[PDB]
C-alpha cells in the first residue's frame, strides 16, 4: 500500500536509488561514476547541435565548423563545451579506472570486462572526431593509423579502403568517419545500464577492502545529496574552462587546414591519446606498434588472474603502493614524450618508459604481493 | 618612432652588450677563408631574444 | 602451479579437438560472406559470387 | 629458516606490522583477509563467541575510516597480542578442498 | 540483497542524535587543521619519491635536447 | 641544424581575465588591413554586418563597399552584370591564379588571415613580433633572390617584403601614424576577428562565478545537516560474561 | 548515363562533343568554352 515498493516502475527506481544498501565508509573517489554518467548526457545533448549544422566533405568540412562559431547563434559556447566536454569525459575515466586498480575492484570480474569494453568504445569514437573537422592534426593523425591498418597482413588493404569511403581522401570519407561517430555513443548508454546491473549482485566495494554488510546505510539521502555537490564541483570546473580559456587544451596546427599541402611542424593528438602516441613511435616496425597499442589497454583483463595477495584493496600494502604510483608516474611521462619530436633524448627516453609500463602490471606487481604475505606470517 | 628610441636603451643592458660583442667577433670569422660555413644566426638569436624582452615591458606606455 | 592440473582436464580435450575445429574453421567459413575476404574466394573455382 | 637471521627477520616483520595500519583501527590480522569462497566457509564454522568479536571490530573501523580518524595509540593492537583465530579453520577447509580434486582425476 | 536479510550481529547498541538539535559545524579549525596534517604525513612518502624522479629526468631531457641544436 | 626565436610577452589591454577590448583600437586597425594591405591577404569569414557595434555604427560601414567593386552575378541579355559592394560580404578577394599567385611573390603565396593568430603558437603576439622585427642578413647565410631575413620565421628567410615603414596611413581621430601606433591597431584587428566572441564569454563568466558563490555553500550546508547524524553517532559492545 | 542502355561509350561521348555550353574560369584569361567532358546534364534554353 506503499506505492514506491508495488508499483511496477517505481519499485525498479526504488530498488536501485533510494533503499539501496551502500556502505557507510565509501569515499570521494566513489563519485566519480556518476560523474560519467553526467558527461556522457551532455555530450549528447551537445552533438545533437553540431550534426544539424554539418557538412562532411573534402572540400567544406573545415568551413563547417568555422561557420558555427561566428554565424550559427549560441554555437561558440556549444562548440567549446563540446571539446572540452570530452576532456572532461577523459579525466574521470583515468580517475575511475585508477580507483578500481588500487581498491581491487577488479575482483567483481563481470563488471570488469564491461568496463574495459567501455574504456574501448569511447576511445575509438573520440578519434572518429577529431578527424571531422580537418585540419592539420586532423589529417596526419589519422594518416598514421591506416600505415598500422594496412599492415595487417592479410585483410588489411582491403579494410582501409571499404573505411576511406572508396579510395583515399575524398568527399565521402567523412561519411563513414562520421557515421562510426553518431552511433557509436548510443551503444555506450546500453553498456553502462548492463555494467550496473552486475554491480547490483554485489554492491559496492569499500576502501579497506572488508565485506560491510554489517554497517549499511540508505542511498538515499546520504549519497543523493553527495552526488549532487560533486557534480556541481564539476559543472564550475568545466564552465570556466569554457568561459575563460576555450583554446588551452588544443593544438593551434589545427586550425591552419587540412591539405597535403606541406609537412607541418609537428604531429600530436589531444592530451589523451598522447601516452599511446608514444608507445607506438618507439616501436620501428608498423606491426609490432600495431600490437603493442592493443595490449596497452586490453592488458587490463588480466589484473583479476595476476592477484596473489590475501587482502583485496592497497590501503594496507605499503610496499603496493609505491608500486602504483610508480605506474601513474610512468603515464605522465608518456604524456610528455608523445608532445615530443623523435629526436635523440626522446627516442631512449620513450621506449624505456614503453617497457616499465608493461614491467609492473606483469612481473613486480605479483612478486612484491607474494613477499607482502610472506612478512605477515601467512 | 617610440620604438626606434625604445629599443636603443635595451642596448646597453650588460645581457644584451655581450650578446652583441661576439656577434660581431665572429663577423671577421666567416669572410676570412673559402673552407667555411659557419653562420650567424646562433650569435643574433641570443642578441634578440635579450633585447626583445625589455622592449616588450616598456613599449606600450609610449603608444595608444 | 596445479590450478588446471590433472588427467581429467585433457581427457574431455582429447574428444573434443575432433569438433574443435568447430572453433576454428567455423571462424574460417564464419568469414567468407560477412567479410568478402578476396584472395581466398579463390580458395575454390565455384564462387564467382560478385558478377 | 636461517639461524643467523633469526632475529633480524623478525625486525623487518614487526616494522612492516607497523608500517601496515590495521592495527591503528583496532584490527587483528584475520580481520583483513579477503573472503573467497573457501574464507566464507572458515567464517561460518567459528564458535559463537569468536564471531561477535569479529563482527564488532569489523564495524568500529568502518565507522572509524568513514569520519577519517584512528584510535588512541594505547588501543592499537601490539604485535605480540595478535590472535590468528581463523587460521586453523581455514587450513582444514582447504585440506578437504584439495581432496575432492586429486578424487576428481584418479 | 535488501536491508533486513544482510547479516547477523548480536550485542550492539547505537546511540545517535537529532539533526536539529547539534552544530552543523562542530570543531573545524580546532580538530581539522591536525586530522589532515596527520593523513599528510602518513602518505607523503608513498607518493611523493616517484613524482621527483619524473621532475629530474624531465629536465635533463629538455636541457639534453638543446645542447644538441647548439654548436 | 639552427634554433628558433619565440615571441616575448606584451602587456595587451584585454590580457586580463575580465579586461575587455579597446573598441577605439580596433576601429584604427582595420585601415591598416584595409588599405596597406588586401593586396596580399584575404579575410574570407568577416562581414560588414560583423563591424557595426563592434567599432562603427552602420553609416560608417555602408559607406565603405563602395570603395571597391566586385563581379555580381548574371541576368537576361547580360551576363556578369556587376556593382559595388553590399555590406553582406568578403568584400574583395586579392590575387587570381588561386593557390598559385606565388608567382607575383617568388614561390611563396601568403596566406589567408582571418584565424591567423589562432593558428599560430603565439596568438597575436607573434604578428607583432614578426611585422615589426626586420633584419638585414648576417654574415655567411646566403639568400635566394626573393628571399628576407626575418629571425621571427621558422624558414628564416620568408618571401615577405616588409609592408610599413612610418606614415603608410593616417587615421580619422588624430593619431601619429608611427611604426609602433601600426601594428599595435592591426593586431587589436586580426584578434577580434579570430575571436569576436572575446568580450561576451568574459562578462557571462562574471555571473556564473556570482551564481556559484552562492549556490556551492548552501548545498554544502544541506550536505553537513544530513551527514551529522553518522558524524556523532556512538557504538558500544556489551556482550554476556 | 546513357551508356549501356542505348549506347556504347563511343557512340555517346560524341553527342556530347557536339554542343558548346559555358565552362568555369581560367586565370590569365576569364570564363571560357570547353564542351562536353563526358559527365554533363542537357542544355537548357532559358537565361531566366
Ligand atoms: C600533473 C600532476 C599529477 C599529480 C598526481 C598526484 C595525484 C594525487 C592524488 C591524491 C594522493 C593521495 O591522497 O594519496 C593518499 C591516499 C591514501 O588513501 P588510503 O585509502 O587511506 O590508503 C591507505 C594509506 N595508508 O591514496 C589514495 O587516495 C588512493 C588513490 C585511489 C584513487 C586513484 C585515482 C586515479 C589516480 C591516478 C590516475 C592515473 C592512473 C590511471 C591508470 C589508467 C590506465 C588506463
Ligand atoms: C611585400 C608583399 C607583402 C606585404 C604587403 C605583406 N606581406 Fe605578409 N607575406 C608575404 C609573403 C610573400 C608571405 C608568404 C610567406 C612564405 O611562404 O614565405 C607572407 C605571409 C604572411 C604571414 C605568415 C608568416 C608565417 O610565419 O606564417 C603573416 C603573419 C603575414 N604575412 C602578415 C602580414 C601583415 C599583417 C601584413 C600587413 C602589414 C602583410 N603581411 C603584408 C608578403 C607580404
Ligand atoms: C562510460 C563509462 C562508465 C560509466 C558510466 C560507469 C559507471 C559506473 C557507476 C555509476 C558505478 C557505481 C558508482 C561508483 O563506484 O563510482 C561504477 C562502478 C564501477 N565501475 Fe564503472 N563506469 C564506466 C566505466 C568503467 C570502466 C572503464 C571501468 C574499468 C575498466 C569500470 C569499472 C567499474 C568498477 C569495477 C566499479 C565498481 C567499483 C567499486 O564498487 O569499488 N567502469 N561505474
Ligand atoms: C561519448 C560521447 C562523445 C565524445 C567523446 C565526443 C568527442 C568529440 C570530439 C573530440 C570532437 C572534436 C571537436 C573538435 O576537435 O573541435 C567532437 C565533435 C563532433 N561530434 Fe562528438 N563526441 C561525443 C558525442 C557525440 C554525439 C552524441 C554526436 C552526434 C549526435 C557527435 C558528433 C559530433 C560532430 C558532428 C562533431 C563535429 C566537429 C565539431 O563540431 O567540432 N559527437 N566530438
Ligand atoms: C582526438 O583524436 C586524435 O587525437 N587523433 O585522431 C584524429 C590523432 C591526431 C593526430 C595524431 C594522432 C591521433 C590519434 O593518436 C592515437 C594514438 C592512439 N590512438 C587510438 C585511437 C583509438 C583507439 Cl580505440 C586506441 C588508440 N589514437
Amino acid at each position: 500500500t506503499n506505492i514506491r515498493k508495488s508499483h511496477p516502475l517505481m519499485k525498479i527506481i526504488n530498488n536501485a536509488f533510494i533503499d539501496l544498501p551502500a556502505p557507510s565508509n565509501i569515499s570521494s573517489w566513489w563519485n566519480f561514476g556518476s560523474l560519467l554518467g553526467i558527461c556522457l548526457i551532455l555530450q549528447i545533448l551537445t552533438g545533437l547541435f553540431l550534426a544539424m549544422h554539418y557538412t562532411s566533405d573534402t572540400t567544406t568540412a573545415f568551413s563547417s565548423v568555422t561557420h558555427i562559431c561566428r554565424d550559427v547563434n549560441y554555437g561558440w559556447v556549444i562548440r567549446y563545451l563540446h571539446a572540452n566536454g570530452a576532456s572532461m569525459f577523459f579525466i574521470c575515466l583515468f580517475i575511475h579506472v585508477g580507483r578500481g586498480l588500487y581498491y581491487g575492484s577488479y575482483m567483481f570480474l563481470e563488471t570488469w570486462n564491461i568496463g574495459v569494453v567501455l574504456l574501448f568504445t569511447v576511445m575509438a569514437t573520440a578519434f572518429m572526431g577529431y578527424v571531422l573537422p580537418w585540419g592539420q592534426m586532423s589529417f596526419w593523425g589519422a594518416t598514421v593509423i591506416t600505415n598500422l591498418l594496412s599492415a595487417i597482413p592479410y585483410i588489411g588493404t582491403d579494410l582501409v579502403e571499404w573505411i576511406w569511403g572508396g579510395f583515399s581522401v575524398d568527399k565521402a570519407t567523412l561519411t563513414r568517419f562520421f557515421a562510426f561517430h553518431f552511433i557509436l555513443p548510443f551503444i555506450i548508454t546500453a553498456l553502462a545500464a548492463v555494467h550496473l546491473l552486475f554491480l547490483h549482485e554485489t554492491g559496492s566495494n569499500n576502501p579497506t577492502g572488508i565485506s560491510s554488510d554489517m554497517d549499511k546505510i540508505p542511498f538515499h539521502p546520504y549519497y543523493t545529496i553527495k552526488d549532487i555537490l560533486g557534480a556541481l564541483f564539476m559543472m564550475l570546473i568545466l564552465l570556466i574552462l569554457v568561459l575563460f580559456s576555450p583554446d588551452l587544451l588544443g593544438d593551434p596546427d589545427n586550425y591552419t587546414p587540412a591539405n597535403p599541402l606541406n609537412t607541418p611542424p609537428h604531429i600530436k593528438p589531444e592530451w589523451y591519446f598522447l601516452f599511446a602516441y608514444a608507445i607506438l613511435r618507439s616501436i620501428p616496425n608498423k606491426l609490432g606498434g600495431v600490437l603493442a597499442l592493443v595490449a596497452s589497454i586490453l592488458i587490463l583483463i588480466l589484473m583479476p588472474m595476476l592477484h596473489t595477495s590475501k587482502q583485496r584493496s592497497m590501503m594496507f600494502r605499503p610496499l603496493s603502493q609505491c608500486l602504483f604510483w610508480m605506474l601513474v608516474a610512468d603515464l605522465i611521462t608518456l604524456t610528455w614524450i608523445g608532445g615530443q619530436p623523435v629526436e635523440h633524448p626522446f627516442i631512449i627516453i620513450g621506449q624505456l618508459a614503453s617497457i616499465l609500463y608493461f614491467l609492473i602490471i606483469l612481473v613486480l606487481m605479483p612478486i612484491t604481493s607474494i613477499i607482502e604475505n610472506n612478512l605477515l606470517k601467512w | 618612432d617610440p620604438l626606434t628610441t625604445v629599443r636603443e636603451q635595451c642596448e646597453q643592458i650588460e645581457k644584451c652588450i655581450k650578446a652583441r660583442e661576439r656577434l660581431e667577433l665572429c663577423d671577421q670569422r666567416v669572410s676570412s677563408r673559402s673552407q667555411t660555413e659557419e653562420d650567424c644566426t646562433e650569435e643574433l638569436f641570443d642578441f634578440l631574444h635579450a633585447r626583445d624582452h625589455c622592449v616588450a615591458h616598456k613599449l606600450f606606455n609610449s603608444l595608444k | 602451479l596445479s590450478r588446471f592440473l590433472g588427467p581429467r582436464y585433457r581427457e574431455l580435450a582429447r574428444n573434443w579437438i575432433p569438433t574443435a575445429s568447430m572453433w576454428g574453421a567455423v571462424g574460417a567459413v564464419g568469414l567468407v560472406w560477412a567479410t568478402d575476404w578476396r584472395l581466398i574466394l579463390d580458395w575454390v573455382p565455384y564462387i564467382n559470387g560478385k558478377f | 629458516a636461517v639461524a643467523a637471521s633469526s632475529k633480524w627477520l623478525e625486525g623487518i616483520r614487526k616494522w612492516y606490522y607497523n608500517a601496515a595500519g590495521f592495527n591503528k583501527l583496532g584490527l587483528m590480522r584475520d580481520d583483513t583477509i579477503y573472503e573467497d569462497d573457501d574464507v566464507k566457509e572458515a567464517i561460518r564454522r567459528l564458535p559463537e563467541n569468536l564471531y561477535n568479536d569479529r563482527v564488532f571490530r569489523i564495524k568500529r573501523a568502518l565507522d572509524l575510516t568513514m569520519r577519517q580518524q584512528i584510535l588512541p595509540k594505547e588501543q592499537w593492537t601490539k604485535y605480540e597480542e595478535d590472535k590468528f583465530y581463523l587460521e586453523p579453520y581455514l587450513k582444514e577447509v582447504i585440506r578437504e578442498r584439495k581432496e575432492r580434486e586429486e578424487w576428481a582425476k584418479k | 540483497r535488501e536491508f533486513g536479510h544482510l547479516t547477523r550481529m548480536r550485542h550492539v547498541i547505537t546511540y545517535s542524535l537529532s539533526p536539529f538539535e547539534q552544530r552543523a559545524f562542530p570543531h573545524y579549525f580546532t580538530k581539522g587543521i591536525p586530522n589532515v596534517l596527520r593523513r599528510t604525513r602518513a602518505c607523503i612518502l608513498r607518493v611523493a619519491p616517484p613524482f621527483v624522479v619524473f621532475y629530474l629526468v624531465y629536465t635533463w631531457g629538455t636541457q639534453e635536447f638543446e645542447k644538441s641544436k647548439r654548436k | 641544424t639552427d634554433l628558433e626565436l619565440h615571441a616575448p610577452s606584451y602587456p595587451w589591454s584585454h590580457r586580463g581575465l575580465l579586461s575587455s577590448l579597446d573598441h577605439t583600437s580596433i576601429r584604427r586597425g582595420f585601415q591598416v588591413y584595409k588599405q596597406v594591405c588586401s593586396s596580399c591577404h584575404s579575410m574570407d569569414y568577416v562581414a560588414y554586418r560583423h563591424l557595426v557595434g563592434v567599432c562603427y555604427t552602420e553609416e560608417e560601414a555602408k559607406a565603405l563597399a563602395e570603395e571597391v567593386e566586385v563581379q555580381d552575378g548574371p541576368n537576361e541579355d547580360g551576363e556578369m552584370f556587376m556593382r559595388p559592394g553590399k555590406l553582406s560580404d568578403y568584400f574583395p578577394k586579392p590575387y587570381p591564379n588561386p593557390e598559385a599567385a606565388r608567382a607575383a611573390n617568388n614561390g611563396a603565396l601568403p596566406p589567408d588571415l582571418s584565424y591567423i593568430v589562432r593558428a599560430r603558437h603565439g596568438g597575436e603576439d607573434y604578428v607583432f613580433s614578426l611585422l615589426t622585427g626586420y633584419c638585414e642578413p648576417p654574415t655567411g647565410v646566403s639568400l635566394r633572390e626573393g628571399l628576407y631575413f626575418n629571425p621571427y620565421f621558422p624558414g628564416q628567410a620568408i618571401a615577405m617584403a616588409p609592408p610599413i615603414y612610418n606614415e603608410v596611413l593616417e587615421f580619422d581621430d588624430g593619431t601619429p601614424a608611427t611604426m609602433s601606433q601600426v601594428a599595435k591597431d592591426v593586431c587589436t584587428f586580426l584578434r577580434w576577428a579570430s575571436e569576436p566572441e572575446h568580450d561576451h564569454r568574459k562578462r557571462m563568466g562574471l555571473k556564473m562565478l556570482m551564481m556559484m558563490g552562492l549556490l556551492l555553500p548552501l548545498v554544502y550546508a544541506m550536505k553537513r545537516h544530513k551527514w551529522s547524524v553518522l558524524k556523532s553517532r556512538k557504538l558500544a559492545y556489551r556482550p554476556p560474561k
